[PDB]
RNA sequence: AAUUGUCGGGAGGGAAGCGGAUGGGGGCCGGCGAUGCGCCCCGGUCGGAUGUGGAACGGUGACGAGCCGGUCCGCCGAUCGACUCGGGGCGUGGACCAGCGUGGAUUGGGGGGGCGGCCAAAGCCCGGGCUUUCGAUACGCCCGUGGAACGCCGUCUCCUUGAUUGUGGUAGGCAGCGCGCGCCUCCGGCGUGCUUCGGCAUCUGCGCGCUCCGGACGCUGGCCUGUGGGCUCCCCAUUCGA
RNA sequence: GAUGAGUAGGAGGGCGCGGCGGUCGCUGCAAAACCUUGGGCGCGAGCCUGGGCGGAGCGGCCGUCGGUGCAGAUCUUGGU
């Protein structure tokens, strides 16, 4: 015998893999398991592990609190796995680069209407 | 930006051999193992021919003077080697021990 | 440059003895900097003290062996499993072989057999061992960097003794197996080996 | 060209000679010093371009397996040193097994030229594998038996009827043994005899 | 056809893993089911019992569902399924199928004739 | 299905049944186990340019131009190629099972040699002195750089053997080393440096090769419709277990 | 590369039965069911197949559903 626990085999469970039977978001995977692959990138290897995450465990972002986040930092590509929810609370919208697995369409609009741009990961 | 792809990291394990007994894996382990079994062969050869030819020579590594010293020490420290003890600190057993 | 080194250690240490004698006075022998433990004892119906030091020396398996530095905090260490190991001063030789032909490197926590010496650079080039008679020179030695190099060694999987043992129950003062049997672990590591 | 090695050989894989011995020996210096202190420079050798191969006549629809290089290579088969021309053997195996026969000379295949003679105990020249015999410590002049012509072709097959010649070849080998077996006494009831194992006979204690 | 399998086909076990007590009592069938029982010395291992099944007992992957004649099954119930193997005759055999008809198994064997394509039952229904 | 009769095989000293290993007998199996491949000669069929026209069409581009391209059909030259077409030659070749050879891995034995440590062994023997005994003719002590042969321990090495086994399949890699690139009188010798005076990875480069070198290869035989080979099937016997 | 015990208990991946939405098939040149010292695959649940009998239907695959898997319950009914 081997004085170990359980063989010396681990008892922690992690995601590998997406528990959705999204298409797309499986062609996203796919893709961002390439770039880990071949690139080593930090941005890169959370990118991938986000997208395996669960519906409460990629919560959407407001608005108002992206508009917050990006004060001062408009010139670069924000990125969130996630949703972007409209913000009613928020007055004014500047141009922003915003990079979301969702956008709500009222989101979308104000985001397209204050000269933004809203794009996908592939885009990303 | 991708990295250079990479065709040879699937190599197969190479199989374990006892540098002990082996030549060519001690040799690529320690080339100075060669050196060693060279040196070692031709000395033992060597001796065994000054052996077989009663040739030998008459080599004295420590003078006449320091020899003696050396055996007349180690006569004494043999003898402290074999003492005994006097046995007279158990009086009550003086006559059993042989003492007296 | 190593092995003459040796060499010179054994002829001075020769020579100390006959110069002690000669002026008629002792010489006391460094005492030994490092040992060589192999535990004896299966795995069951464990102590939890015994256990976990055993694991803490990285023996976990009955008739494994690891090379252990001599220090007061690890010599006490070892009084408290003495009766589940047996250990003593291993020899150039035993050193040299147990690493030749039982050596396995700890990569990356992962066991690789020690057939190149690139294996052993890969890990320990940091500190200058670059070469298996490097890495027999630091543990020989318990040079500097002795610490780093042991934990790179994989614990030693030995076989069953070749002719047997007399009693693992007992210490070895008493004709068993157990405890500190100094310069003849050597011969047990011979038939262990 | 150099007549006699430079470095023989203590060990197999290991030279009586060193490095810096061998550099003296084989005269870089000098190489160095007619060149200018420089050594000559060889050209790679020009591999010879792959002959055009027609364009095979069907596909595989699978890859076959090509194995790995095996740098191996086999050596000859040793023969053991109780045997030596003219020596006696035992046949432990076969139609012959238990016959006493004489030792001629050990072939390229490894297998060992014997006869009988074939008057004494009918055994012809034949090929037994060294695993099925015995040396015995019995040896005859061969000197004058000529057997060079004989060789592991001389018992290839063809594919009933024994040739005249092989006949004929037998006896001429066979007149100069019988004449060297007659000089010794008692060798040709010997010969004449098989081997066999009494009671109370034990292999491992008999020395042959 | 010549098989493109190598490697040598090795059992580990060639003997079935019968129920317990199935030889015993006509109710209790031969196909295995694991005892649950508290006492039951075939669940605790005692030795000189009745075996039972585990995964040391797998099969190499390398020859694992391979034929004895070195090729893999595949059941064809028709003409046209037989046409997938026209590349795999070297690693896949067909079975035709045990309710097709003589008259469709003959149009069968000929096509796998005209194929190079193994089949294991062609002499089925003649 | 339980259960029962008949026929046939088999077993049975106070249960039977069962796990593992063989064997006897039976039953079954021909994808159970091949006969092809390459190079030539003869004969028979079918087609043969990068040339020139026609039919439809494609890759890319921008479902434009341009460039490039295949299939089919007809012609002038070219006189070649193919055939699971036939005949004749040379070479080579299959499944399974054994024997043998040379080696790798792992492992258990046998026979030697060198060196060192010890009271710098102890003892024994050779000479020079001292000592003088009861198990009566001993125990003995040291002087020599005196001489052979051991003992134990440690260490470095050579040779020779039996057993199990070959996992992988695009690498001439890694390590070590020979021959040529100089000569002589060729068991070897000749140059520069450092040496403990023995020697040294100090000069050690290229081309071609060799090996204990990134996991087994080679030769031979037997047999192939047989009273052969195999078996997970069946009935039994035996050893162990139960 | 390391590693392998498991009652109560938890979970994963699979096997099997009967319907529904689709899809691919089989069948009087013989379906289902049943029978068989025929053969084979899988560690296993099981699966594929030879032969017989039977004489009219049946199966594979992807989803989805359920009155879906027995050795026991002094279990039920029937039979012996
Ligand atoms: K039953
Ligand atoms: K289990
Ligand atoms: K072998
Ligand atoms: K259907
Ligand atoms: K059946
Ligand atoms: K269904
Ligand atoms: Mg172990
Ligand atoms: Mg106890
Ligand atoms: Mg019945
Ligand atoms: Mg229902």
């Amino acid at each position: 015998g081997i004085d170990l626990k359980a063989g010396g085999k681990s008892k922690k469970t992690k995601r590998t893999a997406p528990k959705s039977d999204d298409v797309y978001l499986k062609l996203l995977v796919k893709l961002y398991r390439f770039l880990v692959r071949r690139t080593g990138s930090k941005f890169n290897a959370v990118i991938l592990k986000r997208l395996f995450m669960s519906k409460i465990n990629k919560p959407p972002l407001s608005l108002s609190r992206l508009i917050s986040y990006a004060k001062g930092k408009e010139d670069k590509v924000v990125v969130i796995v996630g949703t972007i929810t409209d913000d009613v609370r928020a007055y004014e919208v500047p141009a922003l680069k915003v990079c979301a697995l969702r956008f709500t369409k009222t989101a979308r609009a104000r985001i397209e209407k204050a000269g933004g741009e809203c794009l996908t990961f592939d885009q990303l | 930006v991708v990295r250079p792809i990479k065709k040879d990291v699937n190599k197969r394990a190479t199989l374990k051999k006892n540098p002990l007994k082996n030549l060519n894996v001690l040799l690529k382990l320690n080339p100075y193992a060669k050196t060693a079994r060279r040196m070692s062969l031709l000395a033992e050869a060597q001796r065994v021919k000054a052996k077989k030819e009663k040739l030998d020579k008459k080599r004295h590594q420590v003078t006449k003077e320091e020899a003696s010293a050396i055996r007349a020490a180690g006569t004494s420290w043999f003898k402290t080697m074999i003492s005994d003890s006097d046995y007279t600190e158990f009086e009550n057993f003086t006559k059993w021990l042989g003492v007296t | 440059q190593y092995a003459k080194e040796y060499e010179a250690q054994e002829r001075e240490l020769i020579q100390l003895k006959r110069e002690a004698r000669l002026k008629g006075g002792f010489y006391v022998d460094p005492e030994a900097k490092l040992l060589f433990i192999i535990r004896i004892r299966g795995i069951n119906a464990m102590a939890p003290q015994t256990k976990k030091i055993l694991q803490l020396l990285r023996l976990r398996q009955i008739f494994n062996g690891v090379f252990l530095k001599v220090n007061k905090a690890t010599v006490n260490m070892l009084h408290r499993v003495e009766p589940y190991v047996t250990y003593g001063y291993p020899n150039l030789k035993s050193i040299r072989e147990l690493i030749y032909k039982r050596g396995y490197g700890k990569v990356e926590k992962q066991r690789i057999a020690l057939t190149d010496n690139s294996v052993i650079e890969q890990v320990l080039g940091k500190h200058g061992i670059i070469c298996i008679e490097d890495l027999v020179h630091e543990i020989i030695t318990v040079g500097p960097h002795f610490k780093e190099a042991n934990n790179f060694l994989w614990p030693f999987q030995l076989k069953a003794p070749l002719g047997g043992l007399k009693k693992k129950r007992n210490h070895y003062v008493e004709g068993g197996d157990a405890g500190n049997r100094e310069n003849y672990i050597n011969e047990l590591i011979r038939r262990m080996n | 060209a150099k007549k006699s090695p430079r470095n023989p050989e203590l060990i197999r894989g290991v030279g009586k000679l060193s490095r810096s011995k061998m550099y003296h020996k084989k005269g870089l210096w000098a190489i160095k010093k007619k060149n200018g202190g420089s050594f000559p420079v060889h050209k790679k050798a020009a591999a010879v371009a792959p002959p055009a191969v027609k364009p095979p006549k069907f596909y595989p629809a699978d890859d076959v397996a090509k194995p790995l290089v095996n740098k191996h290579k086999p050596k000859p088969t040793k023969l053991r040193a109780s045997i030596t021309p003219g020596t006696v053997l035992i046949i432990l195996a076969g139609r012959f097994k238990g016959k006493r026969v004489v030792f001629l000379k050990q072939l390229k295949s490894g297998l060992l030229l014997v006869s009988g003679p074939f008057k004494l105990n009918g055994v012809p020249l034949r090929r037994v594998n060294q695993a099925y015999v015995i040396g015995t410590s019995t040896k005859v002049d061969i000197s004058g038996v000529n057997v060079e012509k004989i060789d592991d072709k001389y018992f290839a097959k063809q594919a009933n009827v024994l040739p005249q010649g092989k006949k004929d070849d037998q006896k001429a080998v066979d007149e100069a043994l019988i004449k060297a077996v007659e000089c010794v006494p008692e060798l040709k009831a010997y010969l004449s005899a098989r081997f066999s194992l009494k009671s109370c006979m034990k292999p491992h204690e008999l020395v042959f | 056809a010549v098989p493109l399998l190598t490697k040598k086909v090795v059992k580990k076990r060639v003997k079935r893993f019968i129920r317990p007590q199935s030889d015993r009592r006509i109710t209790v069938k031969e196909s295995w089911r694991r005892p649950k029982g508290i006492d039951s010395r075939v669940r605790r291992k005692f030795k000189g019992c009745v075996l039972m099944p585990n995964i040391g007992y797998g099969s190499d992957k390398k020859t694992r569902h391979y034929l004895p004649n070195g090729f893999k099954k595949f059941v064809v119930h028709n003409a046209s399924e037989l046409e997938v193997l026209m590349m795999h005759n070297r690693t896949y055999c067909a079975e035709i199928a045990h309710n097709v008809s003589t008259r469709k198994r003959k149009e069968i064997v000929e096509r796998a004739a005209q194929l190079d394509v193994v089949i294991t039952n062609k002499l089925a229904r003649l």
